[PDB]
């Protein structure tokens, strides 16, 4: 949800 | 440059009721989070555009996870070790309705990995090759992804020739497991939709996101 | 021993209304007969037990034919040249309901073959590798088939290094088209069952025999 | 029909 893949790749 | 040392470090960095179907879905969702941490550790992946990273992970996550639990099960006696810690053997898999695909995984992947003693460096390089899939649709620059793949199997071949100088065909033998991984991944994905479509098996967020457009 | 000269000879030895669906079925049946003559010319294939020859051809005929018409279409401008002589272009394929699989064939096979200038020796070796599929179920001696495959890509690598000494990754690049051929073959086979199941498209004897257990 | 594949492999 909410582009969990996108947000996991962004966060360091 | 694509050093195998970092690819192995990536593999090493992501190393940690009894119903097989429910465990399969739980394991896939659990390892999707670990898959992101793994990909970030593969050299140059994080340098790709964010939208391309998504494309590559959405296109290869299934095969990437299948390669992982197959190699993880080389020590298991005719069984598969899922990320939830559950060992699924032939009798349990057959009784769960997934006997055929279970058999393919053992004969075409697990047993083949065990017989040739595929090590974690070779596994990480194969998964990196799968990750850098230039055939993925929508890539803003497929040539760039192809260049990274070429660097991966260039470093893999050098590794095999140095580590196993008396096995000239080892490099090709490793690559020739990718066709089986491709067809096995497609069949596994079908079962995941069987589980989801029937609505009887719980499907968590991350796995749910991958199974939907 | 597995001389590339004979594999090329095998490829050279089998070299010769406008509805794409009907032509696809006609072409597949027509080339099944040619496929048998080709396999017989691959070194050591005819030496295998008769039942194993059947197993290998029943397991790989689809990919073997797909590899052939893909390489045959490298000269066609965004189109596929079927064995019946019909050139199917993108507009015709899309209007026939097979636009998606058509696009995959061109992007993942035909265009890739053309860009790297895959020659008929390399094509024959790839098809021989597919023919000698040790993963085929029922083989009386899968190790024997695996040995033949190993001899094939051993001779292929030597050929590439002698013919293209400045392309170190060419051998791996050739093998890395087999995963695409595997998934494309599976999708093509689905369409063949679409054509057969609907009963609207004529299916001739040999192709009918391959599509049935 | 009649194992066309078998008979094609047998005949020389
Ligand atoms: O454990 C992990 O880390 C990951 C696991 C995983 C990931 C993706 C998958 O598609 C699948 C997946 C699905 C359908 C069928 C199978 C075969 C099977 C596996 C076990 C027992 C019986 C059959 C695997 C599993
Ligand atoms: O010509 C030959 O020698 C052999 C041909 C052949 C053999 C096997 C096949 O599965 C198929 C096959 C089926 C389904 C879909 C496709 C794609 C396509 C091809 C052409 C136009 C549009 C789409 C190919 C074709």
């Amino acid at each position: 949800k909410h582009k969990i893949l996108h947000r996991l790749l962004q966060d360091s | 440059d694509m050093p195998v040392e970092r690819i192995l470090e990536a593999e090493l960095a992501v190393e940690p009721p009894n119903d097989p179907v429910t465990n399969i879905c739980q394991a896939a969702d659990k390892q999707l989070f670990t898959l992101v941490e793994w990909a970030k550790r593969i050299p140059h992946f994080s340098e790709l555009p964010l939208d391309d990273q998504v494309i590559l992970l959405r296109a290869g996550w299934n095969e990437l996870l299948i390669a992982s639990f197959s190699h993880r099960s080389i020590a298991v006696k005719d069984g598969i070790l899922l990320a939830t810690g559950l060992h699924v053997h032939r009798n349990s898999a057959h009784s769960a309705g997934v006997g055929a695909i279970f058999d393919r995984v053992l004969t075409e992947l697990v047993s083949k990995m065990r017989d040739m003693q595929m090590d974690k460096t070779e596994l990480g390089c194969l998964r990196a090759i799968v990750l850098f899939n230039p055939d993925s649709k929508g890539l803003s620059n497929p040539a760039e992804v192809e260049a990274l793949r070429e660097k991966v199997y260039a470093s893999l071949e050098a590794y095999c020739k140095h580590k196993y100088p008396e096995q000239p065909g080892r490099f090709a033998k490793l690559l020739l497991r990718l066709p089986a991984l491709r067809s096995i991944g497609l069949k596994c994905l079908e079962h995941l939709f069987f589980f989801k479509l029937i609505g009887d098996t719980p499907i968590d967020t991350f796995l749910m996101e991958m199974l939907e457009a």
